[PDB]
């Protein structure tokens, strides 16, 4: 087409979906790992994690406002995930690595796999 | 804005 | 903080929350201009709109599943700042310019407001 | 990947 783009607009939107986050504006699911709860909105979910994707499109499980993660599933783990899906900033160190992995691994967030394996590479 |  | 970013990450996520619209996953509110109905999600019009924004966060607006906007709003101008909010990318043509500029100015969509204004003053 |  002949389109024009804003090149900082999908930053300022994600930003904005931060911020509703936050304030707790249409958040419309809660994630359960273990003891803690997270608020969020499950399309910015769907967007990040391919688990998410297929646990929203399911027919069934659409619906539900919670969804109890495995109980494997570190909570901090999630945490950092979780703000990475609304920020783009990933929250890594020596000392939460190896959840982070196995979290981005079982909600199939494969580029952010893909760093956490280079940087365990590096340390090797 | 620019030419994408 | 000592994060690291994933630059594609807010385009990337943009890309999906467009998918979910094609696909008609999870909208949750119905948009009339006049005899025309566009289906989306309050989240993405919200973080796009300063109109939007105060309508769902209004106690009263926000349960609505269905808004009527102002029988001057042109549909085609609505449905190319729609496309814009999903994609970053405007369709601004000679025969659209004004309709766009006008919806662009009702919803408070600042920066197409701002762009719409500069390529009327190049053409006088 | 990069620093913000
Ligand atoms: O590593 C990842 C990240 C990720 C996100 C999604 N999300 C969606 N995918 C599509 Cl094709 N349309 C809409 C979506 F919300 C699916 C799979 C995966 N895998
Ligand atoms: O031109 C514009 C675009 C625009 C979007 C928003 N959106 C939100 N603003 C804030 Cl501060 N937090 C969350 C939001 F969803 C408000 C005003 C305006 N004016
Ligand atoms: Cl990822
Ligand atoms: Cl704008």
């Amino acid at each position: 087409d002949s389109c024009i783009q804003f090149t900082r607009h999908a930053s300022d939107v994600l930003l904005n979906l931060n911020r509703l986050r936050s304030r707790d504006i249409l958040t419309d699911v809660v994630i359960v790992v273990s003891r803690e709860q997270f608020r969020a909105h499950k399309t910015v979910l769907m967007a990040c994690s391919g688990l998410f994707y297929s646990i929203f499109t399911d027919q069934l499980k659409c619906n539900l406002s919670v969804i109890n993660l495995d109980p494997e599933i570190n909570p901090e783990g999630f945490c950092i995930l979780l703000d990475f899906m609304y920020t783009s900033r990933l929250n890594l160190r020596e000392g939460n690595i190896m959840a982070v992995m196995a979290t981005a691994m079982y909600l199939q967030m494969e580029h952010v796999v893909d760093t956490c394996r280079k940087f365990i590479k590096a340390s090797e | 804005w620019v030419i994408p």
